[PDB]
C-alpha cells in the first residue's frame, strides 16, 4: 500500500514502500482405463459409449 | 523492497543465446586419408588377381 | 553436445544432454564537472568551447 496522507508542516516526506512474492510448482495427474476391442468396440458400444 | 527472487535474478532479467551452437568441432578430413564405397547387402569382397 | 555414435549392441540406452547458464548484472556510472555560467560566458578566449 501507499503511504497515509499527511498534513503539510514545512517539508515532504519520501517515505518507502515494499513487494512481496509467492511462488507454485506445478504437478502431473493422469487416469487410465483398460478395455479389449472386442467387448464393444467391434460388437456394439452398449457400455463405455459415454466413455 | 521487494524480495529477492523477484529481483535481478528471475524478476529482472533477458535471456540471450549468443553461446549457442559457437563451440565448433574440429574439420572432417576422413575424406583426405579413406575413400567411400557404397554396399547394398550385408557384407562386401574384394578379389584381384596377382 | 551428443553422446558420440557406439555400435548398436545388446540392447539400446537412453543417454541424456548437458546444460549450461552464466549470469552478469549491469552497473551504473556517472560523471560530473561543475562550472559558473558567468564564467563560461564571460570567455572570450574561445577555450572551454569543446567542454
Amino acid at each position: 500500500q501507499f503511504p497515509k496522507l499527511r498534513e503539510w508542516i514545512g517539508q515532504r516526506v519520501i517515505k518507502d514502500m515494499a513487494a512481496q512474492g509467492y511462488q507454485i510448482t506445478n504437478k502431473l495427474f493422469e487416469s487410465t482405463v483398460g478395455v479389449k476391442r472386442t467387448d464393444i468396440e467391434d460388437d456394439n458400444l452398449g457400455v463405455y459409449g459415454p466413455l | 523492497a521487494i524480495i529477492t527472487p523477484a529481483l535481478i535474478s528471475a524478476l529482472k532479467t533477458s535471456f540471450q543465446k549468443h553461446f549457442q551452437d559457437a563451440l565448433a568441432t574440429a574439420p572432417s578430413t576422413y575424406l583426405q586419408v579413406a575413400t567411400v564405397i557404397p554396399s547394398t547387402t550385408a557384407s562386401n569382397t574384394y578379389g584381384w588377381l596377382g
